[PDB]
């Protein structure tokens, strides 16, 4: 480490966004299964 | 109704209950409720309990230091006439209190102040972010450094006759190293002459392409003489392992002010961890808005 | 438009003579007006056509949803809201939009619920039109002597009118020349019975006189003539119609609870104002502030989804009503049946059928019964003996209406039939279970028929014998069981034939006291073999001596008839008296037919006693018996005109099975509001136009919609499209369901409400940064929020609620302390702390912490102030501390979903436990995981923080309110154990709501 120490102030807000995302989706399909499994 | 509910006389009841109802709701609710402090503090005792003394776990939302300035402008605009005396006294009273930090009085004796190049030099490391040796040791910056903006010979510091100063400073960030750019061909045009390594350089100049004209001589006054920070004075260790800490100021006069019409000025800092943002007006620049009428 | 003469009952000026009637009107008896004089009247006073209703235009009805009680209080919300805002704007630079914003909301949240709420009253008035099915109408009228047909529209006061079966009476004519003319009277007097009309004068009150036909009435059987006394509105039923449009409407249940509701609401929310005001100007703050203080914090105590929530809630309700036929025109009326603890019932048309038909027979010694339901789903008559085909043959021959040509389609009861009730009821019978009369008929050629006589009080005809081996001739006749039993001297047992000794002469008398007290009308039917030898197969039997003999006949046994009920009719009445709902008859029948129906549909209990009948078993004057030790009573309306409103006060005080019989409309509007005087719920249901001043007076009415009047329709506030009486149980049960799941759904919206207010609160007294912002508040109060509070609805029973007493008026209430304790004082309390856990959570991370936030609002809302020293010495310009504060934000709308998992299982249920009920509402799980994918979709989507300014959070904050939920879980756990094991303890009187 030491001068170059440029991790220390970095965040992959960007891969964080995208798993967030995904699980949002996820979520509201399986609501959505839940919802209308039985009219069929 | 309205006079029953609120007293009766046979059932001996007062809004609604006798003497030991309210008793029993009182002690209920202060029971519970002094259950729910308790355990909130236990919470937040944890917490405590989970963060360091010596450096903030995430210090991602202060990556690019900002630019600020010793005048407090209240929509980043000087405007005061140079006859009026009760025109300036908000900017030199803020001036001299930023000052007023630098006093020699204050940086005496080997601990905790220890004498550093007086020409600009490179990064010292007094080791890691620990306690294991006593309150880390800081560079003492003197006041004189600045040359004509200083309140030490004109108090006022320039306001006085139509020549304002503007003392700018970089935002104090733990463990940051500023990084300047190198001598390659690629550089801005202003940077080529006087690249001293060890210096993070400043430059003001002005927003729009006519303002060019109407502004007159920028005279930086710095360490060494500079138009920088010099690399010595970093990085910062925090408050706790190194009170009183000083920073490094440089002074930038604005001689030959054209009078009586606004001129914007926009100071710049340059370098590798620097990176500026169209949103945040305060990051890397600062922008001000200059009207000296007389 | 005198109402108190309009209150009053009907006077007339039958008690006069031909002479005096021609004399006052002016009009020839045979020759009636002229057409100059009967255009001279059309044109002084009006056309015989009752006036139309006050038309409604469609924008108001729209403008009056816009307002109310919960929409005016969200409009005062929005003022409020804009006014602060001028405040700010000229008194600060740079005011910040945030109350532009909330207002806009307000006034875009009651514009969108108006448009829905009308949308659907508009839909059932849609479908209301498509039942006013008007086919224009022309009666018979004699003009210089001669007869004309013209519109309904021009008949005139003093013209002479004539009638003929089938024909309706168009105004009130005064009769003055009958031939065996008959009405039916049961919508406006509601006699089940056809009354013959006389031109002969016969009783001092109008409606019971056979000398005066009415408007809307119509003439079964005869022909008759009469001169128009009464024409167009000034008519009965047109005084009524216009007393029925001249009432006022009312204030449902549901309303007056929403109504407190809202004064529970600002008396908190004005509370709180008035005192941060005197508190703020107690700690520095000047003027200008505090006055924006004040209106944050009581725009802030205003639920916006509560609306919402609210009519989609209601709606939810109204449409599983559709599915089982039962529509409601307004909206809140839905609730009002299961509040109901007094319901008012017509007997004619609602309660019973209106049609006759055949009840009980007797044959062979012995009583059977015959199935009287529509539907025909009953018990049969056992049709194995020979006795039963020889009175088949009697009844279906004996008889001269036959069904009318074209309704091959309709079933065997609902068709027409062109005859009289009895041969309707008989043939009807006979065609069920018997098959096709027409070929029986056929099958025995009628010879010789006798009509009815007044002197013989007997039908009878001859007609040949089909049977091939016999070519005898067949004599039967029909008629009053006296009459026939004074000539018989056999009897038809089993098939074969017996003598008349007394003992069936007896047994024929105990089964003639047992039809006939059954409130039924018996008949006997009798047959003889007349001997070919003395009256040959050539022989003509013309009707003019004795050519058959009257008596020595061959009796087979009585038949009996009466208007039966509707099929769930005795089930109806005896599910609502079992939820403790008060049944009394109200009807303007005989008394002896009320009483026998209200026996036989539970009115009056099987055991129970009048005076009248203790006095009959004891044989002592009525005058001797105490009253008290009498149940139910028999109320007659000839004596209810001469009471006191005190002695209706104890009628109604002191008899639990009570009936009115011969009560005028107006009497029966007297009723309903004596039972309002005291304080109970009034339901009416009924079917003609006597019934609409009950129906439109009580607190709901309930009109048939098959066999119910136009007025009464249109006047009543629910319509019975089947015609079917089990949906009043229905309806009773989904408005109590649809009760307890407001008051969760009140709850849920509530507990929010702490967790949204405190961070200004410790704003303003202990200078920390803002915790919650305003577009966050909005994202919670209108988004997440209303899927799971809609679900609250769809939520079953917990135990019997058809078994419940009907809820207390004046002490049990919708939103009471009790909720507030829970919703504002422990639930929220607890949210609210979660939220300011995960608050201080996010700024310990980056820098700040709980020792240096305490007094920094100055410097941190400074837009000047680029260098802001944190807990570790770092510097902070204003956009960087800014996007911390927006983070923090975030992440305390999260938590605030995170506790409302827990407040929407705890709010599941109110006093049964999660392990018992079940997780069995489909809906309420949908609600969790949208609840759960819209947030993380409103911090993950790129461009948010630009647009709603909601930045991303980190994995490990998410986790900052997971232990407050659970802890929310299990407090309310055992809150609702306790209330089990001790029923009246301390915490039912203090937390069950
Ligand atoms: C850091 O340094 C500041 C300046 O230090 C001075 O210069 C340095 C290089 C050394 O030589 C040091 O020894 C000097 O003091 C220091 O601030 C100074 O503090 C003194 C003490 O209060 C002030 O003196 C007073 O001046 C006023 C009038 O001031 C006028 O000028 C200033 C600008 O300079 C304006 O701001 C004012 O509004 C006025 O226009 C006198 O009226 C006052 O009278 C008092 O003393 C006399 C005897 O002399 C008595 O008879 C009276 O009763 C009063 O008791 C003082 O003479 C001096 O103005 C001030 N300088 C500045 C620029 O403000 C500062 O405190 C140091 N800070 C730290 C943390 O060490
Ligand atoms: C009955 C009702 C059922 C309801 C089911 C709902 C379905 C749940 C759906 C999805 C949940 C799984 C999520 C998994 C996501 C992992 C993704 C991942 O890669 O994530 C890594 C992070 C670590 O982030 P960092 O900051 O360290 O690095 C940041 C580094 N950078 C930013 C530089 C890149 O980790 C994380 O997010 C941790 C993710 C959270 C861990 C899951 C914990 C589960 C909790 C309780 C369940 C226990 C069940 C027990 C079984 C009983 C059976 C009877
Ligand atoms: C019946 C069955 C139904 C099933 C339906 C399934 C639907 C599909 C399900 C999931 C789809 C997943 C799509 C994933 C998209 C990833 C986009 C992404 O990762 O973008 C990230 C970057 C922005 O990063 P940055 O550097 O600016 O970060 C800020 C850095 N700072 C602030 C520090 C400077 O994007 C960019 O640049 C470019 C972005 C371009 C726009 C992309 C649009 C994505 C928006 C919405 C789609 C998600 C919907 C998911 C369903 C949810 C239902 C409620
Ligand atoms: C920065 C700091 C943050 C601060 C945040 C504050 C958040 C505010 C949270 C909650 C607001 C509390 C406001 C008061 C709520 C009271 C509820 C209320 O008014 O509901 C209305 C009920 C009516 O109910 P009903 O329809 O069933 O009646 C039927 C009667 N029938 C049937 C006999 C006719 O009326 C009643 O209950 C009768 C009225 C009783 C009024 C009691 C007043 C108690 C208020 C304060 C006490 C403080 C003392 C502290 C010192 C303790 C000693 C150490
Ligand atoms: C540290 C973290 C703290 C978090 C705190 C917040 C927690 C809130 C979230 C979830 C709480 C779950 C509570 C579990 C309760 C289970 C109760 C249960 O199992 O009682 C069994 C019942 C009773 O049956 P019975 O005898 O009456 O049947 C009679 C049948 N006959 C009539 C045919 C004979 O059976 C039934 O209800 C029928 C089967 C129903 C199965 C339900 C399974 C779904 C459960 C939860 C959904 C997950 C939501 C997750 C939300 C997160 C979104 C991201
Ligand atoms: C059964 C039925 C199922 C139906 C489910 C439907 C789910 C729909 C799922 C996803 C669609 C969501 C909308 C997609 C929005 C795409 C926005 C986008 O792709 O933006 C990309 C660019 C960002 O570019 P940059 O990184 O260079 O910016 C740098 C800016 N610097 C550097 C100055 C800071 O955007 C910009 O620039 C400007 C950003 C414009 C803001 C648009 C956001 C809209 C705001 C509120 C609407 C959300 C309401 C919630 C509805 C919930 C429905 C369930
Ligand atoms: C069924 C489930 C439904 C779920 C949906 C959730 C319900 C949401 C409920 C309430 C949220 C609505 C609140 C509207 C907020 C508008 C904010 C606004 O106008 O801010 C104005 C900002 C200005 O900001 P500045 O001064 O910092 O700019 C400085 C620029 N300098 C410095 C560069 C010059 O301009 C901008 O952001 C420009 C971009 C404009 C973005 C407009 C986004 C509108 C979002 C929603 C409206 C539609 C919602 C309808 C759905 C209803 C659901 C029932
Ligand atoms: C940090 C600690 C974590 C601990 C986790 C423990 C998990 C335990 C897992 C399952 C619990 C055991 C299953 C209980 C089944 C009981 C079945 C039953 O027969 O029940 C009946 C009794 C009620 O009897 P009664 O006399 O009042 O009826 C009166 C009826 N009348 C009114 C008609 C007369 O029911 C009752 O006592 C119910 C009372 C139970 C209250 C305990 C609540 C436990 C808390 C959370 C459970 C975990 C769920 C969430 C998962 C989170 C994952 C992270
Ligand atoms: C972060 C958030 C944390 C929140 C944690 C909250 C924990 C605090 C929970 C309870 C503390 C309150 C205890 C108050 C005790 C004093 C009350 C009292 O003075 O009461 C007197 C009565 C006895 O009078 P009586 O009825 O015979 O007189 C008849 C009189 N007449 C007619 C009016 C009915 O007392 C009774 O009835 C007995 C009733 C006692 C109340 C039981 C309530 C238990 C509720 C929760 C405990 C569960 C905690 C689970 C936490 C798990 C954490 C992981
Ligand atoms: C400061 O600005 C002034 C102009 O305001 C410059 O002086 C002018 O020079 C022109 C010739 O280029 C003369 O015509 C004017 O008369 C001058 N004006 C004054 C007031 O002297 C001056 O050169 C500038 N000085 C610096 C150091 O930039
Ligand atoms: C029924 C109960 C016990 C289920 C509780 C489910 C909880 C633990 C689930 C629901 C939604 C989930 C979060 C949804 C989205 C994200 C963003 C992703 O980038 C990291 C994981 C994270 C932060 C998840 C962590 C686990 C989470 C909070
Ligand atoms: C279940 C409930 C009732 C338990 C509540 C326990 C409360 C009383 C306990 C939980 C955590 C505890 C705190 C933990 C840490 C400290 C720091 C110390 O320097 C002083 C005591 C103090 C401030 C404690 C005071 C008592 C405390 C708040
Ligand atoms: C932030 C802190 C200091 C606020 C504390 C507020 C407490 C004391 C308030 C919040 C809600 C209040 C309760 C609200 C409702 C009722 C029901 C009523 O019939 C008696 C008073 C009672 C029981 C109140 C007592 C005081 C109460 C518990
Ligand atoms: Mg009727
Ligand atoms: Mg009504
Ligand atoms: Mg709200």
């Amino acid at each position: 480490e030491g001068p170059d120490n440029d991790e220390r102030f970095t965040y992959d807000y960007y891969r964080l966004r995208v798993v967030g995302l995904i699980v949002a989706a996820v979520l509201c399909v399986i609501g959505i299964i839940i919802l209308l499994a039985g009219k069929c | 109704g309205w006079k029953k509910f609120l007293w009766d006389s046979e059932k001996k009841e007062f809004l609604g209950r006798t003497g030991s109802s309210w008793f029993k709701i009182f002690l209920f609710y202060l029971i519970f409720y002094g259950c729910l402090a308790g355990i909130f503090i236990g919470t937040i005792q944890v917490l405590l309990l989970t963060l360091s003394d010596f450096e903030p776990k995430y210090q991602d939302r202060v990556a690019p230091p900002g630019l600020s300035h010793a005048p407090y402008a209240i929509k980043t605009e000087i405007s005061f006439s140079i006859s009026n005396p009760k025109s300036y006294e908000s900017f030199v009273k803020s001036m001299h209190k930023l000052m007023d930090l630098y006093n020699e009085s204050s940086q005496a004796g080997n601990s905790p102040f220890e004498d550093c190049s007086d020409t600009p030099a490179d990064y010292i490391k007094r080791g890691d972010l620990d306690d294991s040796q006593g309150q880390k040791k800081a560079c003492r910056f003197s006041r004189m450094w600045l040359k004509n903006c200083s309140g030490l010979d004109d108090t006022t510091y320039g306001y006085a006759e139509g020549k304002p100063c503007v003392v700018a400073k970089l935002n104090r960030i733990i463990g940051f190293y500023p990084k300047p750019l190198k001598n390659t061909t690629d550089l801005p045009e202003e940077l080529q002459a006087n690249y001293n390594q060890y210096v993070l350089p400043l430059r003001c100049a002005a927003k729009r392409e006519e303002d060019r004209e109407k502004i007159g001589s920028i005279e930086y006054f710095g360490l060494g003489g500079y138009a920088g920070f010099p690399l010595q004075y970093y990085p910062y260790y925090g408050k706790r392992l190194q009170k009183k800490y000083l920073q490094p100021l440089l002074a930038i006069q604005f001689t030959n002010l054209t009078q009586n019409m606004e001129l914007r000025i926009e100071c710049k800092v340059y370098g590798e961890n620097i990176d500026y943002s169209e949103k945040d007006r305060f990051r890397g620049r600062f922008e001000v808005k200059i009207e000296v009428k007389s | 438009d005198l109402d108190e003469l309009k209150k009053e009952v009907s006077m007339d000026d039958h008690k006069l003579s031909l002479d005096e009637l021609h004399n006052k009107y002016g009009t020839d008896l045979t020759r009636g007006l002229t057409n100059a004089r009967a255009k001279e009247i059309l044109a002084r006073d009006g056309p015989n056509s009752l006036t139309p209703p006050p038309t409604t235009p469609e924008w108001i009805k729209f403008c009056r949803q816009l307002f109310g009680g919960f929409s005016i209080l969200l409009w005062i919300g929005a003022i409020l809201c804009f006014l602060a805002y001028g405040i700010q704007a000229a008194t600060e630079d740079e005011p910040a939009n945030d109350n532009l914003y909330l207002g806009v909301v307000l006034s875009t949240v009651v514009i969108v619920t108006g448009c829905f709420s009308y949308y659907q009253e508009a839909k059932s008035s849609r479908i209301m039109d498509s039942f006013k099915n008007m086919v224009p109408q022309q009666a018979l009228v004699i003009r210089d002597g001669e007869k004309s047909t013209i519109n309904a529209e021009f008949v005139v006061a003093g013209d002479l009118v004539e009638v003929k079966g089938g024909d309706r009476i168009p105004a009130d004519l005064r009769i003055i020349s009958a031939h065996g003319c008959k009405v039916d009277n049961s919508s406006l007097t509601g006699e089940s019975e056809p009354q013959t009309r006389s031109p002969e004068f016969s009783s001092e009150n109008p409606l019971e006189t056979r000398n005066i036909a009415f408007f809307s009435t119509n003439c079964v059987e005869g022909t008759a003539r009469g001169v128009v006394v009464y024409t167009g509105d000034r008519t009965v039923m047109g005084r009524i119609a216009t007393l029925a449009s001249g009432l006022e409407v009312g204030r449902t249940p549901i309303a007056i609870e929403i109504e407190h509701f809202i004064h529970i609401i600002t008396g908190v929310a004005v509370f709180l104002g008035v005192s941060f005001f005197i508190l703020s100007l107690i700690l520095g703050y000047s003027w200008l502030e505090a006055v924006i203080f004040l209106i944050g914090i009581i725009v802030a105590n205003v639920p916006e989804g509560l609306l919402a929530t609210v009519t989609v809630c209601l709606t939810l309700t109204a449409k599983r009503m559709a599915r089982k036929n039962c529509l409601v025109k307004n909206l809140e009326a839905v609730e009002t049946l299961g509040s109901t603890s007094t319901i008012c019932s017509d007997k004619t048309g609602t309660l019973t059928q209106n049609r006759m038909t055949v009840a009980h027979m007797w044959f062979d010694n012995q009583i059977h019964e015959a199935d009287t339901t529509e539907n025909q789903s009953g018990a049969a008559f056992d049709k194995t003996s020979a006795t039963w085909s020889a009175l088949s043959r009697i009844a279906a021959l004996c008889n001269r209406a036959v069904f009318q040509a074209g309704q091959d389609n309709v079933p065997i009861l609902k068709r027409s039939v062109a005859g009289d009730a009895s041969e309707s009821a008989l043939l009807k019978c006979i065609e069920l279970c018997c098959g096709s009369v027409q070929g029986m008929r056929d099958r025995n050629p009628k010879i010789v028929e006798i009509p009815f006589n007044s002197t013989n009080k007997y039908q009878l005809s001859i007609h040949e014998n089909e049977k091939s081996s016999e070519s005898r001739y067949l004599l039967v006749m029909k008629g009053a069981p006296e009459r026939i039993l004074d000539r018989c001297s056999t009897i038809l047992l089993n098939g074969a034939e017996e003598p008349l000794k007394e003992d069936m002469k007896e047994a024929f008398q105990n089964a003639y006291l047992e039809l006939g007290g059954l409130g039924e009308r018996v008949l006997g039917f009798c047959h003889f073999a007349l001997p070919e030898d003395k009256y040959n197969e050539g022989y003509p039997f013309d009707a003019d001596e004795p050519n058959f003999p009257t008596t020595d006949l061959c009796f087979v046994g009585l038949m009996a008839m009466i208007d039966p009920p509707r099929a769930a009719v005795p089930d109806a009445v005896g599910k609502c008296r079992s939820a403790g709902i008060k049944v009394i008859m109200v009807t303007g029948d005989h008394p002896i037919t009320a009483k026998a129906i209200a026996k036989g549909v539970g009115i009056i209990s099987e055991g129970n006693e009048t005076i009248e009948d203790i006095a009959a078993r004891l044989n002592i004057p009525i005058g001797q018996v105490n009253p008290r030790d009498a149940k139910a009573c028999v109320v007659h309306g000839s004596d209810l005109k001469d009471l006191s409103t005190e002695v209706l006060d104890d009628i109604l005080h002191y008899h639990t099975e009570i009936v009115f019989a011969r009560t005028s409309p107006q009497q029966k509007l007297i009723i309903v509001e004596g039972c309002q005087r005291q304080g109970a719920i009034v339901a009416v249901t009924g079917d003609g136009v006597n019934d609409s001043p009950a129906l439109k007076k009580a607190d709901i009415g309930v009109a048939m919609g098959i066999s119910g009047s136009d007025v009464s329709k249109q006047a009543a506030d629910m319509i019975l499209l089947d015609d079917n009486f089990a949906s009043i149980v229905t309806g009773v049960e989904e408005g109590r369901l649809i009760f307890d799941n407001l008051k969760k759904s009140i709850a849920y919206t509530l507990t929010s409400n702490i967790p949204e207010i405190t961070p200004f609160l410790v704003f303003i007294i202990g200078n920390v940064p803002l915790p919650l912002g305003t577009v966050t508040i909005l994202c919670i109060d209108l988004g997440t929020d209303m899927v799971p509070a809609i679900s609250l609805a769809y939520e079953q029973a917990e135990s019997d609620i058809m078994k419940r007493q009907p809820r207390n008026p004046k002490t049990d209430k919708l939103v009471n302390e009790r909720l507030i304790s829970m919703a504002y004082g422990q639930i929220g309390m607890i949210q609210a702390l979660g939220g300011f856990f995960s608050y201080f959570v996010i700024l310990a991370e980056n820098g700040f912490l709980p020792m240096d936030l305490i007094g920094k609002r100055v410097r941190w809302d400074d837009r000047w102030i680029s260098d802001v020293e944190d807990s570790f010495g770092q510097q902070w310009t204003y956009e960087q501390r800014k996007i911390v504060e927006f983070t923090c934000h975030t992440s305390f709308f999260i938590s605030i979903v995170v506790v409302q998992w827990a407040d929407l299982i705890i709010c599941k249920t109110r006093r049964n436990s999660i392990f018992q009920q079940g997780m069995k509402n489909k809906i309420l799980i949908f609600g969790l995981f949208e609840e759960t994918a819209l947030a993380a979709f409103l911090s993950y989507c790129p461009g948010t923080d630009v647009a709603l300014r909601m930045y991303p959070l980190k994995p490990s904050w998410w986790f900052c309110a997971f232990p407050y939920s659970l802890i929310i879980f299990l407090y309310d756990e055992m809150r609702r154990f306790i209330i089990r094991r001790s029923p009246g303890g301390w915490v039912e009187q203090e937390t069950y709501y």
